[PDB]
RNA sequence: GAAAAAAUUUUUUUUUAGAAUCUUUUUAUGAGUAGAAAAUCGUGGGGUUUGUGUUGAAGCGAAAUACGUGAGUUUUCGUGGA
RNA sequence: UCUUAACCCACUCGUCUUGAAACACGGACCAAGGAGUCUAGCAAAUGUGCAAGUGUAUAUGAUUCUUUAAACAUUUUACGCA
RNA sequence: UGUAGGAGACCGAUAGCAAACAAGUACCGUGAGGGAAAGAUGAAAUAGUACUCAGGAAUGAGCAAUUAAAUAGUACCUGAAAUCGUUAAGAUGGAACGGAUUAAGAGAGAAAACAAGUAAAGAGGGGAAUAUUCUCUUCUUUAUUAAAAGAAACAUCAGUGAUU
């Protein structure tokens, strides 16, 4: 690392890059955040707007397991199918793929993205998009509400 | 496959144990590989690049010719062996056993 | 692509053997520096005063 | 090389030969035997004593044979009857060769000699 | 590198032939060149070039 | 702060010089348990250390 | 002034010594590049100790040439007789410091058998 | 003394030569300036240029959207100077001629199954030296993090430049003048 | 003052180890980078050995 | 891919470039504190390569028809002894 | 090369200061030592490996045991970040 | 922390622990306390200065004397700079040095800064032929024809001025 630096470049140059007339000292307007909008509210204001105040009631322990949340897009539902099995699907009008989204490890479905049309597909999940519902009865497939 | 003697000019154009430069003026810049023909450092001199090159060098108290797999000989008997295996070239490699022979 | 495997007598040649597949790899020449020097940074001792 | 327990240090080895207790001392007062005496004893190299008889194979001394007079474990040096050099006075005394410069012709025999002896071949 | 055929061939299996369970590098692909063929000259040589 | 530069989160504030502690025994101290439960189950005759869940 | 010789023309004899070197005995007359204010060198006052530049750089066919004619090239080794036979039209041989007389007259002789003189020919004799 | 802008010098800006030791690259580099210069053609010096540029300028193309661009193209040669990636929002594929600098395996393999084809650009350069009949594609320039965050300053009037944000939390930068309830707002 | 709170060490990625050793291999394979990394090479009678 | 000279058509003498941060060529340009960049040069240690050592090296003083715009590099003599 | 000469030119260096040859400040002299670093976290840059994944964490494993305090391996819904 | 190992991309005697050592000492402080400077002859002193002469003595010198070596003699390795002494050369009317450019002195040098080849007789070395015949070679030596190279000078051009 040492043979690179800027004061590699800069040996013999006094103040060095760092201002002959400033004559550098540390932390000229005081210490860390601190100056924030009493001398640095122009860049805080400019650079990091919502910082300050107080929003919303408060919830003691999130415990964030609780609400937990892996959701998948409907959009990318065939892609848990592999290539050859998808296509003995498409192949056979009298058969639909059961997808189990949990199993692979998730919850919610939601409604970005396209589903081939004429293509039934059943979809077992713990919620779904109001979206995603529409289009996998839209294309005839099912869904399964599963714990 | 994967591999070409341009290829290894890349590898190879600051990195060979044969590769030497003088400090002294920094005018001169050498490949002394066995099968390199001429000192300098190019690839057309290299001895890395020609398919089956030919070199006349000078080792253990002895001219030797060289050939690349890798075959080695010690006038008439370098005549002769020039104008068999061989392929500005001839010209050059007579030129140097004309310096290389008289040497003790 | 053969090549040839040799006795511990070097006068003799045994069974060809086809290269293996590995040799066929590109060379990163500069991946390989610079993997040995961060390697060689993991070799090092510790210093303190 | 393999062993762990003793350093591989060039500090550790010089305070050990410093510092020497006298069996430590009298190996590193041994010399190498004559070529037969090996043969006959099974053995290479014998801690010297008093009254033997070695040939010196290096330094200005070398070709010279001769009896061990006086042994100076202190210095590691070993006194043989005709390598005298005078002093700056013109005192004689006896020069003190390091054993690592002779080869041993006669070992003197005793008790502890023949105990050694028994025990290396 | 002096290798025993033995070792080439272990080799070979290791970074994928014969696909051995316990000897395979689990799932492991080697990489591939982004230049085909490094003979540059060859292409400048060519008719079509 | 100053220009772009995000608000930082750092406590090193306190005295955190001698509440500070570096891991260079980890190989070794892996080789240690490895040995350690080794010799014990060797002692047991060869026999199962394990626990069944 | 300037110093011509065939084709081989050097813009400058005396060296850039260091400013005042002998005012402040502790300075070295080595250059060493003045980052002073009104320092008499780079504020650019005549009649002072001038400054070294890159226009008073060496010709390309020249660059780095002796009135020998020939690029000198130190030698340490026996070996490096190899490349110097087929240089040896462009290039003169000088024998490094360290080198054993033994040693030292062998390259000597071999310098003779390129047909080569070595420029430092008579040391260690 | 004669007056002079910019003191007579044109002092044009970019890359000078890769700055990768990557002998591949280096030798393609090389290849790809030698057919720039003698060839009549844009095409050439436009790939030589965009093989030299910096990574966050070699971004990855997707498949779907070659395949989207290629399907009016339809016999035709694509050559990307970037990566192709894979999609798995993506069902099936209608059959590809591509030239990459990069392929993921699984790409690759894809296009291969659907009886396409995988181009290097050495290859490239053997069949189709003077770039007639091929088709030059480019990855989004754009879409990178980095770039979300240029422009405007944040809570400054019409603004959309992402925060470099403190942390993820609930509490944090959506108060003073990011809300019109708390000071102001943008 | 020196002290060990000094990073010596870094993380050296996996795919990245695997790709050295191999492109080593491959390099290793290669007569005319023996000779060049300094093996004496005039006498063997295989590339890779 | 042959140019010249010396001899006595042939002998003798010199040369005979293809290394992309590369070579040949052309034109323009050349101020500078604070400051930014690049190219260098040196010191301690490490791996690597191929060498130097008591037919005296390093070191040190004095130098050199020495080389480099320069930092410097290289070398001679004297001392010196690893 | 060194050495004086001689013609012409030539104000104490560093320094803060708009401004120092100053009646501004520091410096008797010489030698050695002597000042932008290290950690944490973050950012952009550029390289590198992979890509909708990525890293392999703690740790386990081995026909791994001077150098090995690293190197090698990890019997399909762990976690970080995306 | 105490003791014991093993270490090093650590320091190399103004550094590294305050301490490579007879140092937590000397020494200082009323006391609590504060706290140094401080390594190396040589292979071998079982090689540590014998002897003589001049000296009151210290010392000095030696035809004398150890050592490979004593401007290596225990305030001993190497022995820089500042500093000061000896000899020689120069300079010198209230500074001193410098730059640029020549000069005269004083030194140094032959490596481009002249002389290939040819003949004679010394010293070496090699290669071929089927351990020694044939043959190829480089240095010293005697003298013997080339030549080239630079500096001058004039003329001749081409570029650029000035003149009448």
């Amino acid at each position: 690392a040492t043979r690179f630096k800027k004061n590699r470049k800069k040996r013999g140059h006094v103040s060095a890059g760092h201002g002959r007339v400033g004559k550098h000292r540390k932390h000229p307007g005081g210490r860390g955040k601190a100056g924030g909008l009493h001398h640095m509210r122009i860049n805080f204001d400019k650079y990091h707007p919502g910082y300050f105040g107080k929003v919303g009631m408060r919830h003691l322990n999130l415990l964030k397991n609780r609400t937990y949340c892996p959701t998948i897009n409907v959009d990318k539902l065939w892609g848990l199918l592999p290539e050859e099995k998808k296509k003995e699907f498409s192949e056979n009008k009298d058969i639909a793929p059961v997808i189990d989204v949990t199993r692979k490890g998730y919850f919610k479905v939601l409604g970005n993205g396209k589903l081939k049309h004429n293509q039934p597909i059943v979809v077992k999940a713990r919620y779904f998009s109001s979206v995603a519902e529409k289009k996998i009865k839209a294309v005839g497939g099912q869904c399964i509400l599963v714990a | 496959s994967n591999v070409s003697n341009a290829l290894v000019w890349e590898l190879t154009r600051k990195s060979n144990c044969f590769i030497k430069k003088n400090k002294a003026g920094k005018k001169g810049v050498f490949l002394c590989d066995p099968l390199n023909v001429n000192y300098k450092n190019t690839p057309s001199s290299s001895g890395l690049v020609k398919s089956n090159s030919t070199n006349v060098t000078l080792k253990d108290g002895k001219v030797v010719f060289s050939v690349k797999v890798n075959q080695h000989f010690k006038m008439k008997n370098v005549e002769k062996l020039l104008q068999q295996h061989g392929s500005k070239n001839k010209e050059k490699l007579l030129k140097k056993y004309k310096r290389l022979s008289k040497l003790y | 692509p053969v090549a040839n495997v040799y006795s511990t007598n070097g006068k003799n040649v045994v069974g060809e053997v086809e290269i293996p597949v590995v040799f066929q790899t590109p060379i990163r020449n500069d991946l390989i520096q610079s993997v040995y020097t961060n390697m060689s940074k993991n070799r090092r001792h510790p210093y303190a005063v | 090389k393999f062993n762990k327990q003793k350093s591989s240090s060039r500090r550790k080895m010089r305070k050990a030969h410093f510092t020497a207790p006298a069996g430590l001392r009298r190996k590193i007062m041994s010399s190498k035997l004559s070529k037969e005496l090996r043969l006959k004893y099974k053995t290479r190299s014998l801690p010297v004593r008093k009254d033997d008889e070695v040939l010196i194979c290096r330094g200005h001394n070398h070709g010279r044979e001769g009896k061990v007079v006086k042994i100076n474990r202190k210095r590691y040096k070993i006194y043989v009857e005709r390598v005298t050099r005078e002093k700056v006075n013109g005192e004689s005394t006896f020069i003190g060769i390091h054993p690592s410069n002779v080869v041993l012709t006669k070992l003197k025999v005793d008790k502890n000699r023949k105990k050694i002896l028994d025990r290396k071949a | 590198c002096i290798w025993s055929e033995s070792a080439f061939k272990k080799l070979d299996v290791i970074y994928g032939k014969i696909h051995e369970k316990k000897v395979t590098k689990k799932n492991y692909i080697l990489p591939k060149s982004i230049v085909h063929n490094p003979d540059i000259y060859r292409i400048i040589h060519s008719d079509k070039v | 702060v100053a220009h772009n530069n995000v608000l930082p989160n750092v406590h090193l504030h306190k005295w955190w010089q001698h509440r500070v502690r570096v891991n260079f025994s980890k190989n070794i101290k892996k080789k240690k348990r490895r040995l350690l439960r080794e010799k014990r189950r060797k002692a047991n005759g060869g026999t199962p250390i394990e626990k069944l869940h | 002034a300037v110093k011509k010789v065939g084709k081989i023309i050097k813009k400058r004899t005396k060296k850039f010594t260091r400013f005042q070197s002998n005012r402040f005995m502790r300075v070295k007359p080595a250059w060493r590049k003045p980052r002073g204010i009104d320092c008499r060198v780079r504020r650019r006052y005549k009649g002072t100790n001038l400054m070294p530049s890159i226009g008073y750089g060496s010709n390309k066919k020249t660059k780095f040439l002796l009135p020998n004619n020939k690029y000198k090239y130190v030698v340490k080794n026996v070996k490096e007789m190899e490349p110097l036979i087929m240089n040896h039209t462009k290039y003169c041989v000088q024998i490094a410091h360290n080198v054993s007389s033994k040693k030292r007259k062998q390259i000597i002789e071999r310098a003779k058998q390129m047909n080569v003189s070595v420029i430092n020919a008579k040391a260690r004799l | 003394g004669i007056a002079l802008k910019n003191v007579g010098r044109i002092k044009k800006h970019g890359r000078k030569h890769l700055v990768s030791k990557n002998p591949y690259l280096r030798l393609l580099v090389k290849l790809y300036n030698f057919l720039a210069r003698r060839t009549n053609a844009n095409f050439n010096k436009i790939i030589a240029k965009r093989l030299i540029m910096p990574k966050r300028y070699r971004p990855p193309l997707s498949l779907s959207k070659l395949q989207y661009h290629m399907a009016n193209h339809p016999n035709d040669i694509a050559v990307v100077v970037g990566s192709i990636t894979d999609d798995k929002r993506l069902f099936s594929l209608k059959q590809l001629k591509v030239c990459a600098l990069r392929f993921t395996e699984t790409a690759r393999k894809r296009i291969e199954d659907a009886g396409g084809e995988c181009l290097t650009f050495d290859q490239l350069a053997l069949k189709y030296p003077t770039g007639k009949k091929c088709v030059l594609l480019r990855g989004p320039t754009k879409a990178r993090t980095a770039e979300k965050h240029f422009g405007k300053a944040p809570g400054k009037p019409k603004s959309k430049a992402r925060p470099y944000v403190r942390s993820k939390g609930r509490k944090f930068e959506k108060a003073r003048g990011r809300r019109k309830s708390r000071a102001y707002k943008k | 003052p020196t002290k060990i709170w000094r990073r010596w060490g870094r993380k050296v990625n996996l795919k990245e180890k695997r790709y050295a050793v191999c492109s080593s291999i491959a390099a290793s394979g290669v007569t005319s980078l023996v000779l060049a990394r300094g093996h004496r090479i005039s006498h063997l009678k295989e590339v890779p050995l």
